[PDB]
């Protein structure tokens, strides 16, 4: 604590886009920042994105780049990914990472993982 | 169609308060989705504990209890022990047929 | 307890029709309900299905809607579901689920699944 | 084909009695089938109890015995310990082969 | 114990022929009886076949009675099993399984299970 | 692109000190890297022990301690206990995103 | 090619003495084949215990000894403990190039 | 103690190279050799290569005496694995192996493994 909350699962199918969620129960927004991290098993975990809520400044790679988006929402406040154009190589869980990194002390908390199944 | 959702992970100590959402994509869970709670626990034993929002299962202690909140159900748990450590599920009823959230992971440390 | 219960497992292979069973240990089939929930690995637990003994009520859904029926039985006492044209894709634990939502106290108990395999 | 039919899980306390079946797909199992009783536990480990119906592995204890019921074959354990959570497959002799029910899964909790 | 005794693992190829064994340490071959049951994983167990040393009697079914095929030897003592034009499908983990069934007490000691890999 | 490497395994003893090391395949590990150091534990839970090469996560204890050393970074456990046993993962900032290393399991006996 | 064999498990009690034994398919297990046993548990983690048939790793007890039995290697394990269950793998030394059983998996109950 | 020092885990495609490292912690390169074992799930561990830092002794076998290829290095002291042509059969864990074998005491103390994944 302080604590991050994204949801337990979600399934698609190839071809659909989805969205995922990350909350931050407790903190400031408007200071911090966010990440997106890809676990498949025996991949390790693999570093997605970015994201930040006023002008913007959401940073992939040129793999990510298309498909996979990261974003904000600012009256319940909540971090966003979308991957357009779901895979069957899109399955995982993606983990989002939380807090500080503007000089205060410390540390990120990280969100529970969302399982994304596609499909059945 | 329906999507029910739960967060994916809670950490805990033992004498401390948890609590477990679980929303309706279709609008508020309300008292005719009977908010069901199932812990599973490893090697795929699931448990119902409580069924229609707040009714326990017999010898579910009194320290489990569900209700609404707001637009949403919860499952609070009073006291956690190191024996509450399990996958807590959500299911609700759409006029015939449940619909699973992907189960909250409860961490008690320890 | 009270205590549902069903088969360990069974092996199916693909296009044939295959049967899985819900029993009651102590209950009143006349006044309850029961579903089906497939569970594969990293699909979660997925609602199926429902039944009523008397006249009827067995309620799926618009992919379920075709192979996938539930049914009972009197003398004995016992809940199905089929699985007509099996498919490789069919292979998991189906979970049966029991008692109450009459306007009484208690819960269900769930069983303990089948493992379907399909083929070997 | 022959099938056997044993249920997939129960759950037990220590110091309580629990009973396992097994039904055989061609009519009732008799004592020409040779019920046999396998306790598996965490890696694959499969350990004979009973053979032939009621006949025990030398050392296991009085408390584990083999029956016919009706036209089935039970595995009872008698003051179930925290120990004899495993998994019990059933075996019945058709002649000159083994046929394997699914497994029993046995919850001790705890 | 009395106990049984196979080999850790073995590692074929497609279209090869192996042979797996299953020794007993401390009984009477001349009596008693063997058997072969395959472990794949969500397949559970399944029985394969059997066998006597003398004249003969190694039992299987009308999908095993092709490749599989099971055997005895004297002098050292022990039981086999064949599976010719081995195949990816043939995976798994086969136990072999022991003694009485003559008239005496006791009973068989599972082996431990041998792992067949096919192919890398 | 940039590959974190650390090491795959250590083996300690209770109330010894451990250490991880982290390197950068761009060069050195620099506090521009802001070295992340999060603990793994079963059942895929993740835990950010510390951020920004040595600053502490509320009530991570001061045994754990981040550096760095060299050209690579540091993460130093002193004291282990048997709860220490856990999968430590480092994480490295280049500019805008992350990059994992494949972590270190440690183990404890006992 | 060289096959090394095996036994796939072995079940022992505490207190009490076990053998594993490691055959060569190309004729007598050999001193030229330094025969070499590693422990492995849990979570892909292996420890070498003796190398060149007898030779313990600094700190394996002496209650661990190999040697050559006939034409097989040997390894026995004095008044087991519960710690001292493993999976057991033996390595054969062919002139620039080891090869491996398939480990035997010890039980010790409890 | 001694130990062995390799790399958590190493991403690459098909077609590629990789290298991975075997480091000593407290020894002498000059006396002692090395091993690298590949474990695949259900596979067990199958024996690779080996090496010798001054003229040389690397010795594989016939279907490594291809792509896979061992080495040294001196200043620092290390030991090579090369995996040309990367497959996407060529994910494991790639076990080294480390001290002694000269005719003192002691014991080789098995590296960590390095998890190859190919690809994603
Ligand atoms: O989001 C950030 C940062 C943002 C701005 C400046 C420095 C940052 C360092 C970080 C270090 C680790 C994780 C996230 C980080
Ligand atoms: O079968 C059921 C249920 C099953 C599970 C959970 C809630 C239920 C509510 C019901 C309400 C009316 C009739 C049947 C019902
Ligand atoms: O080999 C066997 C058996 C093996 C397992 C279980 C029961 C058996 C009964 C038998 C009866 C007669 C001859 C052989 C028999
Ligand atoms: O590198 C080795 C070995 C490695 C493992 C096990 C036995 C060995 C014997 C050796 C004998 C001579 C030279 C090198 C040797």
């Amino acid at each position: 604590e302080v604590q991050l909350q994204q949801s337990g699962a979600e399934l698609v199918k190839p071809g659909a886009s989805v969205k995922l969620s990350c909350k931050a129960s407790g903190y400031t927004f408007t200071s911090y920042w966010m990440h997106w991290v890809k676990q498949r098993p025996g991949r390790g975990l693999e570093w997605i994105g970015r994201i930040d809520p006023n002008g913007g400044g959401t940073k992939y790679n040129e793999k990510f780049k298309s498909k996979a988006t990261l974003t904000v929402d600012k009256p319940s406040s909540t971090a966003y990914m979308q991957l357009s154009s779901l895979t069957s190589e899109d399955s995982a869980v993606y983990y989002c990472a939380r807090m500080w990194y503007y000089g205060t002390y410390y540390f990120d908390y990280w969100g529970q993982g969302t399982t994304l199944t596609v499909s059945s | 169609q329906a999507v029910v959702t739960q967060e994916s992970a809670l950490t805990t100590s033992p004498g401390e308060t948890v609590t477990l959402t679980c929303r309706s994509s279709t609008g508020a869970v309300t008292t005719s989705n009977y908010a069901n709670w199932v812990q599973e626990k490893p090697d795929h034993l699931f448990t119902g504990l409580i069924g229609g929002t707040n009714n326990r299962a017999p010898g579910v202690p009194a320290r489990f209890s569900g209700s609404l909140i707001g637009n949403k159900a919860a499952l609070t748990i009073t006291g956690a022990q190191t024996e509450d450590e399990a996958i807590y599920f959500c299911a609700l009823w759409y006029s015939n047929h449940l619909v699973f959230g992907g189960g909250t992971k409860l961490t008690v440390l320890e």
